[PDB]
DNA sequence: CGATCCTCTCGAT
RNA sequence: AUCGAGAGG
């Protein structure tokens, strides 16, 4: 994440060859979507790379204090006194074909932030395992090699769709079922069942 | 001669600008490409550790070990080990280096890439001496050591492709611009008042003629004429980067017509 | 005028043109009769109920009332011919088209209905912004609404927040 | 960097989360709902520190 | 947490010019710019490599053992 | 076959309405005193100004995949400088003896109004516009 | 005792979807379980697919009761059910 | 832990092999080259070639799927031509055209001081 | 000296306070149009200044940059994300038992900085790196 | 830590809005997003 | 407030009316009162309109303001989903709430009433009163791990 | 509740979730090693015999494998343990629990599950990699984004069990939504935004691309279109290469504003045979509207066709805008000298309203209404003079951005933004409110203590004259902070209040089902409705239709 | 007697 | 297991 409530999990790596390229040879470590801003409206961030890009050209800590009067247009004066457009687009080549892009790239550095919550400690699967002992069911947790839990809602899912017997699965085959032995009289679970 | 045509306007140690004039876009850009990642090249791919008393984790060392650029002048002369008959690695597919140093004195002791040794038998092939550009000789700054610390390491390098690991680039950033007027309209340029005014002129503008608005849109043009700076990492040279690149590429394209006669 | 009734209509009429491809040139090979008498007995085929008596004959009757106005104002002796310009053979179509998907627009006996309602009112409900409204602009609109007022309702709340009596 | 400020209860950190309560001896008056007999009332939260 | 060998985004060796860094700061006494410069980074992703680089490792090696 | 239309017109009014590649051509038949031209032109391909004198010409001749020219002998019947490909979607008789046609050239639109088209123009999948000078 | 005849039934002559889910189900486990198959599976090897092949070739030997209400029922054979959808 | 072998870009695995040649289903000498442990710097440069054939109907390649190396050309050629001719003429093409390259820069790099 | 006084709420309620000491008062009688709308003097009655208005903030919100340029709730989200963000947590690290420590490889100071963020010891212990970002719709991954 | 260090809690007539007089005392960001938001606070 | 009316042409026609807005309620004695439309007068209290105009009015009122809530956030729902839940309310004779109160005081089976909400208590009097679970909810079948009498099952299958 | 309604269940998987545009509609990208967990139980049969038995040889550790054999009596053989493992000769009726293989139907999900929609079955495809990957156009209807979700998925055991999956809950069965009978699913993001820009008058594509493109359409009948232009170059539009993702037979025609079937402004759509004529493809055409080529296209061709036009439009586009290319830059916010200087004269004329108005107020010549205090109408005046001023700074502002203006751009397609989103971003802020009523004296008549005692202005009650791009100052600051928390305050209400909502409705008509005489009926078979919905007609089969005799003159209705 | 779903981690008795 | 705290969407 960037330091504007920018939450964002990578969807694929691409090598440097594959990635699109400023006519100096620079490359994003980083692609970010342009949709995920107008919404949002987390200006600062834009900002923030503009005056980033600035402070690594010039050689100078960028000043991203709040109440100041540091402006855009201040800032867009610097980056041009670098030999770039003052609003931090740059030229962009397809990494595939090497042609230029239609559409010019606001392209620049932007502080982002490594956080928990890696796929690899969420991850789980279970297809039969430990058992609960009061209860028979699937234990908790992942820790605990635990069955996820098919809540009432879900429950009111398979209803509406309609799907009796995949319902039926859910909350017998997978999960508890049992067998007891009914007293066709009296209707209760007496039964001295002595098998074989 | 014939087709592709070069003119280099700069050539460095580390840094060859050129033309790349008579060529297609579709070429300029694989050729781009293999610079990037295709080369074969030299880099420690193992770290047997044997002391570490150092602030530094094993394997944190053992990564900024691999980027360290080591000679591969005369790669083609060594094997991928996976290709050779040895079980594990040999002198015919690896080169080897040990990297020993103590905290002596009681100020902070530095270790560089020059504190590496070869032991493995080089047998008279330029490879695997650690690559140095620091004025003062000693390369890249590996570790920092107070006393008591030591570090007791063997390496491993082998040959290698960008593609697998981007320890094995032979070269840093390669620039890459065409058509420094948009006289082909590739782009489509954002502006607020004046493109013109806005964009910043092209070191490239001076090479070209610009378009003259008393005439309409070339249509039927093409791209060709690419202004590129290839620049090397210094395990290769400058020239090699952009032979070996034409090379690589070359040999991928005959491995598929001998694919055709094979099947 | 627009209503959510089955069989879109125009889309019927639209796909017989191009299938068929009628010229507006052309005179149609239609009669009055045909047409008339066409769309007449296409109503006595759009069933949803079935049983042979009385009572179910009228709830089939009324459940058909408002498509068959639809149905009627469609593919009226003027416009099949003035507007649409429709053969015997694309009129024909559209007829067994109209009967086919209406039978496929009916609802299946055992579809869950009840859930399928309550989910239908919840999900939206979650997507609700503002218990107060956007109405702050004027200080004589303050009316209960958003998840506060579907609470009233559902509660059936005797004392109300916000009671109101429009006279006409 | 180390800032301190905290314990160390059988070697675990312990933070003492600051506890937000109304102040004591402070008088305020309150309207009472429309079903209520009581207009108004006054309170006060005595306390001995 | 030393000196990253070579610039993440384009590869650069960087890995070697962080004590000659520091003495075109303390010696020459020039400024961040014109030293990054000087030691040859052209480009803004080899300059915030160095530039932005905490050497805590200094902080690391104080500590006794 | 050949051709179903050809005419010359004057154009009086070209529009880019937020447009920069095409352009919305206003014309009429310098022949007949009612022969109208509305028509979305390409003018980064061929540029047209006001007053200018245009021959229009929609043909139906020169069905399977698309050949690149390939001029090795191939010749097309055009002596022509812009030449299109569209569908024919709409006839709209503008009352009494006024008709007017409406043809989308992958959505660069015309319209072309008179009398004398009759038997020619049809709901065809076809037709080729072709203009010169 | 209860049931209806055949004359005089009410219910849609139209296979419902949880009808045909439930008989492609029912006949896709046979399929799996080693049952005989009533038509020639064409290159064909999954039960679903193969129990499809048997409905729309119209030669799945099962019939639907269907409830009504009062908890009278009405039998359908798989072969007479219109299968549109 | 579900990330694959990087050598899997480039190595061929058990049963795979380069090209793979499936005459296409819909269009007359049309065939689908499936090349194994490749990406867009023989695609595009391929693909690029066989449109300076003027015999070369069609020529579009394609990347399925960026996880895996393969990629999709598909070449149609005029009635008597034969696509897998096609794409050789291609592949030589492309060579002569980089070992006049390779001869050029070294022809140049020769005359630069530095 | 008494240049400086404590001041809680209940004090607060009798007090007037300009925000800047300069742009806040010292004579009046062109502007920057980049430069945000600040409303004139009008009150001119004070008894004290704000030392620093970023010093509204806490820890977790001291370190966004521009804030006052971001919608209100970003500022929320991005105060409970820091929390989450790893860096050098303490330099001792090497020398505690704890259950799970994340630790950065080689953490970067922003290039961007809060005048706050120099008490709050970020780019001296930062959790973060100066990653190069285009903001571009591409393979749509 | 820093913000651990510096953490409010209010337990249980509008306690959740950031009110005026938590000018310069209480961060006007710094909350968690429901269950205590509002009720949690940051110096 | 504005008004569509057909004009004497034929075609509809905005046609601005007066109308009046009030904080209150007494629907029995300002219908009757001279001036008015009778045949017009609106309350969102539906429970008044239930009292003074009858069931099937409640129920039209009941769809008319669940209807304002999703229509007044943008949102559409299909008629015939508020029509039944408005039903449920409804078909009691009177308004039934959703809530413990309603809803689940019913005559449904008592394991589907214990699935909602006073669980024990529930199962206490059924056990009480001596009450025969039907088994034909879904609910009852969730417990009983049977296949619910839900689309799919529904319907038996015979040979 | 806990135990017997829901329950913890086994074959059950989950992980966060990833967006793929290579992957189908009604697939999910489920990771080999979870693959590798989840299994199937498969009776041995001659049709599968020879596949069983190389999978019961590859393992548990190779992916298409299996752990598991049970035979007769119902003994398990672990394959990973057995030292028969490398043996096995496998008997007809015996189960193969082989690992999840691609095809196999998944019940894919998304907590909170308020909808049947939120619950699909997916058509499984083993990949690499940790993440469950799905096509961003299924999105919506379990409510996903990809900013860190996690997503839950159920295996069929049964042969009955995975048919009810494919038959009832596959995802392009649920395409059409039952809910607001109109579809639930659409073109979205860069799909969406990338459609409008490649379907402009100005989008022409040439030869190279043109073949890449069409090949890139799996259905594609391998004939080239002809050009749209055959002169000085064969040069395509966007519009002929889109339409080749749509099959033919489909007709659509809409009608916006301008729209005149010469489409002036390239307004409406028309489409017919599959082919557009006119009109700019933006939400309209390509969202999830209730006319939209989706909804025409499933009623028209079916699930399964317009399950396979998603991933079509797709794989075009998603390539067109991959070379294209688009953006958004801090200059996107950036509005005229002029424009600037006419927002900052807007907003002082609406100071100048408000201060007029309070000095009528303070002279007792103020006269309010009847009903409402002469205060009351005061603020609600003010009020107004304050939105007024922002909406009408806002559009000067928006009336500024060019086709260029990558936000507008953005607004135009429908992809991302609104009005609010320019407004606020780059001329004016607005009024912040708390409890309906603009910013209240916390302190002693004061909203702050900067401020003198008794002041109503703007400034003063919390109105944000600047914009996001020239900055709020520390009032502004504040008094937006106050708001932004309102806001988070009643998030955390609305969310857990309208979740017990749901679970009274759907407690409420659980037992409510049509039976076999078309009736709607509880579990003790009283009537709800006698025919459902009145009708009798399932919901999603439904959709908004003209009834022409109701409408116009009794002259144009003879005529 | 109610007052969102699901999920993760850790600590203490 | 219980009880509790913190956190994710
Ligand atoms: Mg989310
Ligand atoms: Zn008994
Ligand atoms: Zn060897
Ligand atoms: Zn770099």
């Amino acid at each position: 994440a960037s330091r504007h409530g920018q939450k964002g999990t990578i969807g694929i790596t691409y090598r440097r060859e594959d990635m699109p390229f400023t006519a100096e040879g620079i490359v994003p470590d980083l692609i970010i979507n342009p949709h995920a801003i107008p919404s949002r409206m987390t200006v600062a961030h834009l900002i923030e790379c503009l005056l980033s890009k600035v402070a690594a050209l010039s050689g100078n800590e960028g000043d991203a204090s709040p109440f100041t009067d540091i402006t855009v247009e201040g800032i867009s004066k610097l980056l041009r006194e670098h030999g770039y457009q003052s609003r931090g687009f740059e030229v962009m080549y397809n990494g595939h074909t090497g042609k230029k892009l239609m559409a010019q790239i606001f392209f620049g550095p932007t502080y982002y932030q490594r956080l928990r919550h890696m796929v690899d400690d969420k991850i789980h699967a279970r297809a039969r395992g430990p058992m609960q002992v009061l209860t028979r069911q699937p234990v908790e947790g992942r820790s605990r090699d635990g069955g996820l839990r098919f809540g009432e809602m879900e429950r009111d899912c398979m209803i509406a769709h309609g799907a009796a017997s995949f319902l039926k699965e859910r909350l017998m085959e997978a999960s508890d079922a049992f067998r007891v032995h009914i007293c066709g009289i009296c209707g209760l679970m007496t039964v001295i069942a002595k098998l074989n | 001669e014939e087709g592709p045509q070069v003119k280099i306007r700069e050539a460095s140690k580390d840094n060859v600008d050129f033309i790349l004039s008579n060529v297609d876009l579709a070429m300029a850009n694989s050729l781009r490409r293999v610079m990037i990642a295709e080369i074969p090249t030299l880099a420690i791919d193992s770290v047997e550790v044997e002391t570490n008393t150092t602030v530094l984790a094993d394997e944190f060392i053992a990564h900024r070990l691999g980027l360290i650029p080591l000679q591969s002048m005369d790669i083609e002369q060594l094997e991928y080990s996976r290709d050779c008959f040895c079980e594990d690695h040999c002198d015919k597919c690896s080169v080897v280096l040990t990297l020993q140093a103590f905290g002596e004195s009681e100020s902070t002791t530095n270790v560089y890439s020059k504190d590496l040794v070869i032991v493995s038998n080089l047998m008279g092939r330029n490879i695997g001496h650690p690559i140095i550009q620091d004025k003062e000789g000693n390369g890249v700054l590996i570790c920092k050591l107070r006393k008591g610390q030591e570090l007791k390491l063997t390496c491993v390098a082998k040959k290698g492709i960008a593609k697998e690991h981007a320890k094995w680039g032979p070269a840093a950033a390669i620039e890459f611009e065409y058509d420094p007027w948009n006289k082909l309209k590739h782009t489509d340029y954002w502006y607020e008042q004046d493109s013109a005014k806005e964009w910043p002129q092209s070191k490239n503008c001076e090479y070209e003629d610009p378009p003259n608005e008393g005439d309409p849109f070339d249509y039927k043009a093409q791209a060709d004429t690419f202004y590129m700076n290839v620049e090397s990492v210094g395990s290769i040279p400058v020239d090699q980067v952009v032979v070996r690149g034409i090379d690589t590429l070359q040999k991928k394209v005959a491995s598929i017509l001998l694919a055709l006669t094979q099947m | 005028a627009n209503w959510p009734l089955p069989v879109n209509i125009r889309r019927i009429i639209q796909n017989a043109q191009q299938t068929f491809h009628i010229d507006h040139t052309k005179p149609s090979d239609l009669t009055i009769k045909d047409i008339v008498l066409g769309v007449k007995d296409l109503q006595e085929n759009l069933l949803v109920l079935r049983g042979k008596n009385e009572i179910i004959q009228n709830a089939q009757r009324d459940a058909v009332t408002l498509f068959c106005c639809l149905l009627r104002s469609r593919l009226a002796t003027r416009r099949v011919l003035q507007e649409y310009r429709l053969t015997k053979q694309a009129f024909d179509w559209v007829l067994s088209n109209i009967e086919a998907q209406f039978l496929r627009s009916v609802v299946h006996p055992g579809e869950m209905v009840g859930v399928l309602a309550a989910q239908s009112i919840g999900e939206p409900a979650t997507q609700m912004t503002l218990n107060t409204f956007h109405f702050a602009g004027v200080a004589s609109k303050k009316v209960t609404s958003g998840v506060p007022r579907l609470k009233e309702i559902l509660n059936v709340a005797k004392n109300m927040k916000t009671p109101s009596l429009t006279v006409y | 960097f180390d800032m301190g400020g905290y314990f160390i209860i059988n070697g675990s950190e312990k933070v003492l989360i600051a506890q937000e309560r109304s102040a004591g001896n402070i008088v305020q008056v309150f309207k009472k709902a429309a079903p209520s007999p009581i207009s108004h009332v006054a309170e006060i939260r005595s306390a001995l520190e | 947490m030393i000196v990253p060998v070579r610039c993440f985004s384009c590869g650069k060796v960087v890995g070697d010019k962080w004590e000659s860094y520091l003495n075109l700061l303390q010696e020459d006494e020039l400024d961040e710019g014109t030293a990054l410069s000087r030691l040859g980074l052209k480009r803004y992703c080899c300059r915030r490599m160095i530039l932005t680089h905490v050497d805590l490792i200094e902080k690391f090696l104080r500590y006794n053992p | 076959s050949n051709t179903l239309f050809d005419d010359i017109f004057q154009v009086s009014e070209v529009d880019p309405g937020r447009y920069n590649k095409v352009c919305r051509i206003e014309a009429a038949s310098t022949t007949q005193d009612q022969c109208k031209l509305t028509l979305d032109i390409n003018v980064e391909l061929f540029p047209v100004a006001a007053q200018d004198s245009l021959t229009v010409t929609i043909a139906s001749s020169l069905t399977r995949s698309w050949r690149p020219p390939q001029a090795g002998d191939r010749s097309l019947a055009d002596d022509y400088d812009y030449v299109m490909y569209g569908t024919a979607y709409k006839f709209e008789e503008v009352s009494k003896d006024l008709i007017a046609v409406y043809y989308s050239f992958g959505g660069l639109l015309m319209r072309l109004e008179g009398n004398y088209r009759n038997l020619n123009n049809l709901k065809q999948e076809n037709a080729y516009l072709l203009i010169r000078r | 005792e209860k049931a209806i005849p055949k004359d005089q039934r009410a219910t849609t002559p139209y296979m419902t979807k949880y009808e045909r889910a439930r008989i492609l189900g029912t006949r896709a486990l046979q399929i799996s379980m080693n049952a005989p198959v009533f038509v020639d599976l064409e290159g064909e090897t999954d039960p679903l697919r193969i129990a499809m092949k048997e409905l729309a070739e119209k030669k799945i030997p099962l019939v639907i009761r269907r409830y009504l209400p009062d908890g009278s029922f009405e039998d359908w054979s798989v072969e007479e059910l219109i299968v549109d959808l | 832990m579900n990330a694959p072998d990087r050598f899997e870009l480039f190595l061929l695995g058990e049963g795979e092999s380069k090209l793979k040649i499936d005459p296409d289903t819909k269009a007359p000498n049309a065939v689908v080259i499936t090349f194994e442990k490749e990406d867009h710097t023989l695609g595009n440069l391929i693909r690029a070639e066989l449109l300076n054939d003027r015999k070369v109907l069609f020529a579009a390649y394609k990347v399925e799927h960026p996880f895996f190396a393969r990629f999709k050309l598909r070449i149609q050629t005029t009635e008597g031509y034969d696509p897998k001719d096609a794409l050789k003429n291609a592949c030589n093409s492309i060579i002569n055209k980089l070992g006049a390259l390779k001869t050029n820069f070294e022809t140049e790099w020769n005359l630069q001081t530095l | 000296e008494g240049l400086v006084e404590y001041i809680d709420a209940e004090e607060e309620e009798s007090i007037l306070i300009a925000m800047q000491p300069e742009d806040l008062e010292p004579a009046e009688a062109d502007v920057d149009p980049a430069k945000r709308i600040r409303v004139s003097h009008h009150a001119t009655t004070f008894t004290h200044c704000e030392i620093h208005p970023s010093m509204i903030l806490g820890v977790a919100a001291s370190i966004i940059p521009f804030p006052d340029h971001n919608q209100s709730p970003r500022n929320t989200y991005q105060s409970a994300m820091g929390k989450q963000a790893m860096g050098v947590f303490l330099t001792n690290y090497n020398v505690r038992m704890d259950t799970m420590a994340n630790i950065l490889y080689y953490p970067q100071k922003p290039l961007g900085t809060t005048r706050a963020m120099e008490y709050l010891k970020f780019r001296e212990l930062p959790a973060g790196q100066n990653a190069i970002v285009a903001i571009a719709c591409y393979s749509g991954y | 830590t820093l913000s651990h260090l510096r953490r409010t809690n209010t337990p249980i007539a509008k306690p959740r809005q950031l009110h005026n007089t938590h000018w310069g005392l209480v961060c006007p960001a710094e909350t968690p997003e429901g269950q205590a938001c509002g009720l949690v606070k940051n110096l | 407030y504005d008004r569509k009316v057909p004009s004497p042409t034929g075609e509809y026609v905005k046609e601005p009316e007066w109308v009046l807005e009030t904080d209150g309620v007494n629907l029995s004695e300002v219908m009757t009162v001279p001036g008015i439309d009778p045949t017009r007068i609106y309350t969102n209290s539906f429970i008044d309109i239930m009292e003074v105009l009858g069931i099937e009015a409640g129920r039209a009122a009941l769809y008319k303001e669940v209807y304002n809530v999703i229509a007044s956030d943008g949102s559409y729902v299909n008629y015939r989903h508020m029509a039944l839940l408005v039903d449920v309310m409804t078909t009691q004779g009177g308004l039934t709430s959703v809530t413990r109160h309603g809803f689940n005081r019913s005559n449904t089976g008592a394991l589907m009433r214990c699935s909602f909400e006073e669980t024990v208590e529930i199962l206490f009097e059924a056990g009480a009163s001596a009450e025969l679970d039907d088994c034909r909810g879904v609910s009852e079948n969730v417990i009983l791990g049977q296949m619910a009498p839900i689309g799919t099952g529904a319907f038996d299958v015979m040979i | 509740r806990g135990n017997l309604m829901g329950k913890r269940v086994d074959f059950s998987a989950r992980t966060v979730i990833s967006g793929d545009p290579n992957l189908e509609l009604d697939q999910v990208g489920v990771p080999k090693s979870i693959a590798k967990t989840l299994t199937y139980p498969e009776v041995v049969t001659p049709y599968n015999i020879d596949r069983l038995t190389q999978l019961v040889r590859n393992g548990p550790n190779e992916h298409p494998g299996a752990k598991y054999v049970i035979r007769d009596s119902g003994d398990r053989i672990d394959l990973r343990y057995s030292k028969r493992a490398g043996d096995i000769q496998l008997q007809y009726g015996w189960k193969v629990e082989r690992h999840i293989m691609d095809n196999d139907p998944v019940l894919f999900n998304r907590q909170p599950s308020l909808h049947k929609m939120s619950m699909m079955a997916h058509r499984v495809k083993v990949i690499p990699y940790s993440t469950f990957r799905l096509n961003l156009s299924v999105t919506s209807p379990y409510n996903a984004d990809f900013d860190g979700d996690e997503m839950n998925l159920h295996v069929p055991q049964s042969e009955e069990t995975r048919a009810e999956l494919s038959q009832l809950c596959a995802v392009p069965l649920q395409i059409v939504s039952p809910q607001s009978n109109k579809p639930c699913m659409g073109i979205v993001q860069d799909t969406l935004c990338g459609i409008r820009k490649l379907t402009l008058r100005d989008t022409f594509i040439e030869l190279d691309q043109v073949l890449n493109m069409l090949y890139w359409v799996p259905d594609w009948d391998g004939v080239i279109p002809t050009p749209a232009i055959i002169k000085p170059k064969p040069l395509w539009s966007g519009k002929q290469i889109l339409s080749v993702a749509i099959p033919n037979g489909i007709h659509l025609q809409r009608f916006d504003e301008g729209t005149t079937l010469l489409s002036p402004k390239d307004n409406g759509m028309l489409i017919i045979d599959g082919q557009i004529i006119f009109g700019v493809v933006e939400k309209k055409t390509v969202g999830s509207s209730n006319g939209g080529l989706i909804h025409v296209v499933t009623r028209e061709k079916g699930p399964q066709v317009c399950a396979k036009l998603f991933g079509n439009i797709q794989k075009v586009v998603n390539f067109w805008l991959l070379h294209n290319g688009f953006s958004t830059g801090i200059g996107d916010t950036i509005a005229d000298g002029p424009t600037m200087r006419e927002i900052t004269e807007t907003i002082a004329e609406a100071k100048k309203k408000v201060l007029d108005v309070t000095k009528e107020a303070q002279a007792n010549l103020l006269t309010a209404k009847h009903g409402m205090t002469l205060r009351e109408s005061f603020e609600d005046n003010v009020v107004r003079f304050l939105n007024e001023a922002r909406d009408k700074a806002g559009r000067l502002a928006e009336v500024n951005l060019k086709d260029l203006n990558n936000v507008k751009q953005m607004v135009m397609a429908g992809s991302k933004g609104s009005f609010i989103n320019i407004a606020q971003m780059s001329a004016c802020v607005g009024q912040q409110s708390v409890e309906g009523k603009r910013i209240a004296f916390g302190f002693v008549d004061r909203t702050l203590p900067h401020f003198s005692k008794d002041d109503y202005s703007p400034e003063s009650k919390g109105f944000v004259e600047n914009s996001y791009l020239r900055g709020l100052t520390p009032q502004e600051f504040f008094f937006h902070a106050m708001g932004g928390r309102e806001g988070l305050i009643d998030t955390a209400v609305k969310t857990a209040e309208t979740g017990y909502i749901q679970r009274r409705l759907v407690k409420a008509l659980e037992d409510i089902m049509v039976h076999y005489d078309n009736t709607t009926r509880n579990s003790l078979g009283n009537v709800i409705q006698f025919i459902y919905g009145e009708d009798g007609m399932d919901a999603a089969h439904i959709e908004k239709q003209s009834l022409d005799t109701i409408g116009g003159s009794d002259a144009a209705f003879e005529k």
